[PDB]
């Protein structure tokens, strides 16, 4: 639905460093307290509960915000492009066993492409058993994987406590990707704590995007009754989305050199002034 | 009292720093291989993502015959370009002839042939040790027999039988209707020209996409407690390198202050702070009594 | 060259890491290369005296 982002969407764009000191910089920031759309990785299993199959084609304006509050551990890919075909060429990510398989191979994107794991007899915890991502011509110009096999399920369905925050821009083809770890204990909504957004991997493929969707897994044990996508009550997690503009912002480092607090100069009167004063606090005036 | 000018050190010794040469591109193993693509069917290598080598002249395949034909060899790893095409096959040596721009030939008409504004390079070396069969190897094969012509940049994979004369050919091979495809003998007693040669072509982009490959960066150790002209990947400027304690976070890579200037940099390999303290910049005033009888200054 | 100066070293250039002298092979070419023309050739290659 429509969400208030308290303060989400900081990074450090620039690599450089400041301490205890303040800056105001122009760049695709998510602007505060926007509308941001709730997506619910939710299996209701009421005979008159629709199974929750809430991945739609999300629009890529100019830059994807995404944060990720999952404690089962579904939620896990980002497929980018603009014809999100075959012919075009696009950009797939998916993280499989804690690896990342990044890679320009616009396979087929049809509505499964997708998922899907397993408890398994053989061995005695949840293994991959449906990969239905990928079948259509490689003709690969790009394909950067780092492969450490580790796998962090950690599956509880009461409470959310861990909250993964990506940040998808677009800059001259350097598609840059920023991310965040971090333990939460809210289950409602986000938290209105304040987090940076370190970056991850800058791509130098220079691939013409516009489309957005995301990668989640939908297989599932024996003792559900029924098949894959007919049958899941696994899925429990829940994510938001919500789309950068271009604005510019102020940050207040610190000593260390971490974001503590930033401050938008076109939200409000208040904020105007801590803006164009170049000040956190301002005086009666 | 007076002012003339600056004290400005001349800045002693230049240093180049970059990170590991963490990547390279495979060019030894794509030079030789047990086997390698018909002149027919050239296999267009997709060269990216790879830092590229010049090393030496005379390597594995000993650069029998050399030519970057629109860019400097010498400059080649600092040269910054992008997207190669290795377009490489197996000729022989009288028909190493026929890559200039514009040279014909079989290849030319039928197998491979190259543009007139070409910008990479070519070797064709002797393939007396690699491919020579010592029986001679006809695997190779060249279309020959084929109604048109092919243009640079095309590769032909199918087997249409020729018609001569329009006489119609309903898939028999006989008079004035042969099978398009033939194969050459590339026995080792065969002479210098009838060598079996190789030929590697190295055509990329200037500059159009976002520069995925670009060469080598030579990374000359630093010194410290010297006006060093120091050339980071980042930045080029004049400074005295100090070791500090400023705790710059892993993504972090630079520093600067208020007015930004940038003063506080990280080793590019290694995990170093470096404080850049500025060289000598002192007015080099001028005290004086006076012009005449008193020459006296200071 | 630097502006207003001809110089005509006969000498071929040394490339390759080996001393030529004289010697027209790999690495080491005649540095005068002559001008590539055919009598009534393209217009990029029709000789102009200037
Ligand atoms: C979301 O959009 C609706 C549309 O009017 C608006 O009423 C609501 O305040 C928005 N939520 C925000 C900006 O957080
Ligand atoms: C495959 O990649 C090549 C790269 O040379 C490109 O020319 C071609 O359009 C791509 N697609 C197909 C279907 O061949
Ligand atoms: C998208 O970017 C590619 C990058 O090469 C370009 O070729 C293509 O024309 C772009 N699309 C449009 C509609 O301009
Ligand atoms: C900086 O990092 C240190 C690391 O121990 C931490 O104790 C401190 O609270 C952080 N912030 C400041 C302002 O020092
Ligand atoms: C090429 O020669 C090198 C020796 O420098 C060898 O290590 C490599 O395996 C060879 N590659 C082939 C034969 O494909
Ligand atoms: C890069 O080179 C430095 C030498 O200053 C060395 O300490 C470091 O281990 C190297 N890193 C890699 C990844 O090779």
């Amino acid at each position: 639905a429509y969400t208030n982002s308290f303060t989400r969407g900081v990074y450090y764009p620039d690599k450089v460093f400041r301490s205890s000191v303040l800056h105001s910089t122009q760049d695709l920031f998510l602007p505060f307290f926007s509308n941001v759309t709730w997506f619910h990785a939710i299996h209701v299993s009421g005979t008159n509960g629709t199974k929750r199959f809430d991945n739609p084609v999300l629009p890529f304006n100019d830059g994807v915000y995404f944060a990720s509050t999952e404690k089962s551990n579904i939620i896990r890919g980002w497929i980018f492009g603009t014809t999100l075909d075959s012919k075009t060429q696009s950009l797939l990510i998916v993280n499989n066993a804690t690896n990342v398989v990044i890679k320009v191979c616009e396979f087929q994107f049809c509505n499964d492409p997708f998922l899907g794991v397993y408890y398994h007899k053989n061995n005695k915890s949840w293994m991959e058993s449906e990969f239905r991502v990928y079948s259509s011509a490689n003709n690969c110009t790009f394909e950067y994987v780092s492969q450490p096999f580790l796998m962090d399920l950690e599956g509880k369905q009461g409470n959310f406590k861990n909250l993964r925050e990506f940040v998808f821009k677009n800059i001259d083809g350097y598609f840059k990707i920023y991310s965040k770890h971090t333990p939460i204990n809210l289950v409602r909504d986000l938290p209105q704590g304040f987090s940076a957004l370190e970056p991850l991997v800058d791509l130098p493929i220079g691939i013409n995007i516009t489309r957005f969707q995301t990668l989640l897994a939908l297989h599932r044990s024996y003792l559900t009754p029924g098949d894959s996508s007919s049958g899941w009550t696994a899925g429990a997690a829940a994510y938001y989305v919500g789309y950068l503009q271009p604005r510019t912002f102020l940050l207040k480092y610190n000593e260390n050199g971490t974001i503590t607090d930033a401050v938008d100069c076109a939200l409000d009167p208040l904020s105007e002034t801590k803006c164009t004063l170049k000040s956190f606090t301002v005086e009666k005036g | 009292i007076y002012q003339t000018s600056n004290f400005r050190v001349q800045p002693t010794e230049s240093i180049v720093r970059f990170p590991n040469i963490t990547n390279l591109c495979p060019f030894g193993e794509v030079f030789n291989a047990t086997r390698f693509a018909s002149v027919y069917a050239w296999n267009r290598k997709r060269i990216s993502n790879c830092v590229a080598d010049y090393s030496v002249l005379y390597n594995s395949a000993s650069f029998s015959t050399f030519k970057c034909y629109g860019v400097s060899p010498t400059k080649l790893n600092d040269l910054c370009f992008t997207n190669v095409y290795a377009d490489s096959f197996v000729i022989r040596g009288d028909e190493v002839r026929q890559i200039a721009p514009g040279q014909t030939g079989k290849i030319a008409d039928y197998n491979y042939k190259l543009p007139d504004d070409f910008t990479g390079c070519v070797i064709a070396w002797n393939s007396n040790n690699l491919d020579s069969k010592v029986g001679g190897n006809y695997n190779y094969l060249y279309r020959l027999f084929r109604k048109s012509n092919l243009k640079p940049f095309e590769r032909d994979i199918s087997t249409e039988i020729y018609q001569a004369g329009s006489t119609p050919c309903n898939g028999v091979e006989g008079f004035n209707c042969y099978f398009p495809l033939q194969s050459y003998g590339f026995q080792p007693t065969n002479g210098v020209g009838y060598q079996p040669y190789r030929v590697v072509v190295l055509s990329f982009e200037l500059l159009h996409a976002p520069a995925t490959v670009c060469g080598p960066k030579k990374s000359t150790n630093l010194v410290k407690n010297k006006c060093v002209n120091f050339n980071f990947n980042g930045l080029t400027g004049t400074g005295v390198l100090t070791e500090s304690n400023k705790k710059f976070l892993p993504f972090q890579q630079f520093g600067r202050d208020i007015a930004d200037t940038t003063d506080a940099v990280r080793d590019p390999q290694t995990l170093e702070i470096l404080d850049i303290t500025p060289c000598s910049f002192g007015g080099v005033s001028v005290i004086t009594p006076g012009t005449n009888t008193s020459n006296q200054v200071a």
